[PDB]
């Protein structure tokens, strides 16, 4: 359902 | 948000969505109180019924945002936490009395047309504007009934007298907490929900036209009810401890 | 500082849709 977000911010 | 409608862009630039790193998901939303301080519900991150408990590196807080969704590229930014406080004597055990937390960014954020701190209440602004029949306003991206919106959702709704308040519920309500929404005689409807929790009831001041948050969306039993009401965290009198955490951290 | 004042709105003298329903509650 959620894009997903640039990976960066998946820490 | 139930019986809402879809915010205006630029409309509530201090809302902000708090967003759960994995499973990607929306957790609440929050508001944003200057450009490195964010202000929430304390059931938002700690609730131990539910086996509730996020540290700082379990989320995100997206601001900015319009589109529930979509990643907003070029106009939302993200942002990591350097650290939650919750209140100190936050009720989760009865009532969810005190419920509010704050939590720092690891950087401020920069301000744009999208984004943009609301203003926190002073004695005077509160004494005026928290009345019975006062309407303030609610946003959120949270369930539609008691089934989720693809756009901010936006409520008006009225501060309740206190008594009403009361009768309404077999939960003990402090002086921490005001209620809102309208009567089932009142004819018009309107309610928090779901995923909005954490989120701001605002009020635009009629004295210097500046937009203050007088509560924080708390709790409710079942959403958009006859003969129920929203529950807000009451902001101006948890300011003390608000002003405390800030100029100590 | 700067707070509650909206960049599309209040900074531009321009209103939202359903704003005047809180002003005139009061
Ligand atoms: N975490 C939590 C939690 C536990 C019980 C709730 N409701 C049962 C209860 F009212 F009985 C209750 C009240 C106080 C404490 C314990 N139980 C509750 F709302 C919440 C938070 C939540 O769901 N917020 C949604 C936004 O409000 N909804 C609305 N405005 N219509």
């Amino acid at each position: 359902d959620f894009e997903e977000i640039p990976e960066e911010y998946l820490q | 948000i139930v019986e809402g409608s879809d915010a205006e862009i630029g409309m509530s630039p201090w809302q902000v969505m708090l967003f759960r790193k994995s499973p990607q998901e929306l957790l609440c939303g929050a508001s944003l109180i200057s450009d490195r301080w964010v202000l929430t519900a304390a059931h938002c991150l700690l609730y131990p019924p539910w086996d509730k408990n996020f540290t700082e590196n379990d989320l995100l807080v997206r601001i900015g945002k319009h589109s529930r969704t979509r990643y907003e590229r070029n106009i939302e930014k993200i942002s990591m936490l350097e650290k939650i406080y919750i209140h100190p004597r936050y009720n989760w055990r009865e009532n969810l009395d005190r419920d509010i937390a704050l939590m720092k960014l690891k950087k401020p954020v920069a301000f744009s047309d999208y984004i943009h701190p609301v203003c926190l209440p002073d004695r005077e602004t509160a004494a005026s504007l928290l009345q019975a029949g006062y309407k303030g306003r609610v946003t959120g991206w949270g369930n539609l009934k008691e089934g989720q919106p693809s756009v901010l959702q936006v409520v008006n709704l009225p501060i309740v007298e206190r008594p009403v308040c009361k009768d309404s519920t077999r939960i003990r309500i402090t002086d921490n907490m005001f209620c809102a929404g309208y009567k089932p005689d009142e004819g018009k409807r309107g309610d928090a929900c779901e995923g909005d929790s954490g989120g701001p009831f605002v009020m635009k001041s009629p004295f210097n036209n500046r937009w203050y948050q007088m509560g924080i969306v708390s709790w409710g039993e079942g959403c958009d009810r006859d003969g129920k009401y929203g529950f807000y965290t009451h902001v101006f009198r948890l300011k003390k401890w608000i002003q405390k955490v800030i100029d100590q951290f | 500082a700067d707070c509650g004042l909206r960049p599309l709105f209040e900074k531009k003298s321009l209103e939202d849709k359903t704003e005047r329903e809180l002003l005139e509650s009061y």
